[PDB]
């Protein structure tokens, strides 16, 4: 996270790190979605130029985390990984959505708690140009650095809120082809503000506060960018209610 | 994923001119000083992915 | 319930309510800022 700040305690209880089993490292961001599923980017699990193809024996998912944080987050192994069918990684990340299944139900906690997923009724009225949603993850403070990475990585879970931009100006910004299964998200140069996901954010959650029942809801995962924090550039990432059919799919497949 | 600058001609898949990712079925040809760089057709290898956040405390054992 | 509670687990009825906050009738210190965007 870019420009952001250290979040509170117990602020993204849904956040979960996806984590390389050896050697151990930060691959990504992920959801919690319900004590058994976790939801994140299809490029974190499946990626052929960088010959990524990860197995669940090659992964532990970390939930509860602030900053080992022991008594306080849990580490799960995962029993199965789907991608989006139609994932297409070739051109620009269209449909960039997976869902990983918990080897068992976790009890939830202060600090472990799922995320709402959106319906028709909560697309409809909050995804809106202008309007903030919120990005987390422990991912690089800057896209570049002096010296060496370590010095862009923060402590503990960084947040920035973000408003959501238009269509026109998302495609503009650009010249990768925009699909209707994304959205961008950022300020304009000349805005007072600032602020992005960066390295080891993707596959992360931006969720939205609904005013009409105070409900916290996933409207998008970290998918892409050219650099971060840039001027005239945005955040792009994966629309989730658009693919909420192929997400139900998944979970109500019997024996899932 | 995020793209960065092309750190040697001949990759893709990293910003080669500008802000612009330079896309598969393209590479980048990095100009020395004074010059542009350029992205043109042909086969690119796509930039590594940078040393992740390996810097964790050591978990369980158990977890292996 | 949009998924069935058997293969979604338990959490959809009482998902994005925070434990440290909304359960309290607390608020974080940047969400009024999400809020103002709604409003103004
Ligand atoms: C993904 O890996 C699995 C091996 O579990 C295989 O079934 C599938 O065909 C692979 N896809 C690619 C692009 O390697
Ligand atoms: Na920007």
């Amino acid at each position: 996270i870019v420009e952001g700040q250290d979040a509170e305690v117990g602020l993204s209880p849904w956040q979960v790190m996806l984590f390389r089993k050896s050697p151990q490292e930060l691959l990504c961001g992920a959801s919690l979605i319900s004590d058994r599923w976790v939801l994140t980017a299809a490029h974190c699990l499946l990626y052929p130029p960088w010959d990524k193809n990860f197995t669940v024996d090659d992964l532990l998912v970390r939930i509860g985390k602030h900053s080992y944080e022991r008594k306080v987050e849990k580490i799960s192994m995962l029993d199965k990984i789907y991608i989006h069918p139609r994932y297409n990684w070739k051109e620009n990340l269209d449909r960039d959505i997976a869902l990983l299944k918990l080897k068992r139900p976790i009890e939830l906690s202060d600090y472990i708690h799922p995320v709402c997923l959106p319906d028709k009724q909560t697309a409809a009225k909050l995804l809106h140009a202008g309007f903030k949603g919120r990005v987390t993850g422990w991912g690089n403070r800057r896209e570049t650095w002096t010296t060496s990475v370590a010095e862009v990585q923060p402590s503990v879970l960084q947040v920035v809120n973000l408003p959501l931009v238009e269509r026109p100006v998302c495609k503009a910004s650009t010249r990768i082809r925009i699909t209707d299964n994304m959205f961008c998200a950022g300020y304009k140069p000349g805005e007072g503000k600032r602020g992005d996901a960066c390295e080891g954010d993707s596959g992360g959650p931006f969720v939205m506060k609904s005013p009409y029942n105070n409900r916290w809801y996933q409207m998008g995962i970290v998918s892409w960018g050219e650099g971060c924090d840039r001027d005239g550039k945005y955040g792009f990432y994966t629309h989730v209610f658009r693919l909420k059919k192929w997400i139900q799919k998944v979970i109500d497949r019997l024996g899932s | 994923v995020v793209y960065t600058d092309x750190t040697e001609s001949g990759q893709n898949l990293x910003l080669c001119e500008g802000s612009n990712v330079c896309g598969q079925g393209n590479k980048c040809i990095l100009g020395s000083d004074g010059e542009k760089n350029q992205c043109v057709t042909g086969e690119g290898t796509p930039k590594p992915q940078s040393h992740n956040d390996g810097d964790f405390e050591e978990i369980p054992e158990e977890y292996l | 319930p949009f998924f069935n509670e058997k293969t979604f687990g338990a959490g959809e009825a009482d998902c994005g309510l925070r434990p440290l906050f909304e359960k309290k009738q607390v608020q974080d210190q940047t969400e009024k800022e999400l809020f103002e965007s709604y409003i103004e």
